[PDB]
């Protein structure tokens, strides 16, 4: 447990936490932001209630 | 001597044409929304293509396009429904500007 020794692999350990912190804050905002292949459920349900499906008569 | 409806569907070009189905038809554009045309092809319903890359300038209101039918009206039935969803459109694919 000597940190003059082991230098070279704690920076692996640490340059990949800081790249991993960014991609977290990116994924969590762009995914809702951004439009990518399916649809969000707030976003679905306003188009399935504006064709609503009638297993009744009228 | 005046003439019934019955021998105006006979002879209207629509009842003619019969099915849809890749029918080659001449439509004319009377409504744009940014690249979305609006576009009537002489039915009931319009179809909304999109606006070619290409040449996207010459698509303005009144320019007559080529079109293949697929639809005259999207319909379908879905789990539990009485009557059909209808989305008060037709389906078609632009085929470019009818060259006069």
């Amino acid at each position: 447990f000597r940190d003059d020794a082991c230098r070279k692999e704690i920076q692996g350990f640490l340059d990949c936490a800081a790249r991993a912190q960014e991609a977290r804050k990116m994924r969590s905002i762009q995914e809702t932001l951004g439009e990518s292949g399916s649809l969000l459920p707030n976003k679905l349900n306003k188009l399935l209630q504006r064709f609503p499906n009638k297993p009744y008569l009228s | 001597n005046v003439e019934s409806f019955a021998s105006m569907l006979r002879h209207s070009p629509l009842t003619q044409m019969g099915p849809a189905k890749d029918k080659l038809v001449i439509g004319r554009i009377f409504h744009i929304v940014e690249n979305d045309l609006y576009i009537d092809f002489g039915g009931k319903f319009h179809c909304v293509c999109r606006r070619p890359e290409v040449d996207g300038e010459k698509y303005q209101k009144g320019t007559r396009v080529r079109l293949r039918l697929l639809d005259l009206e999207l319909t379908s039935r879905f789990l539990g429904a009485t009557t059909d969803t209808t989305v008060l459109e037709a389906n078609a694919v632009l085929l470019g500007i009818q060259e006069s």
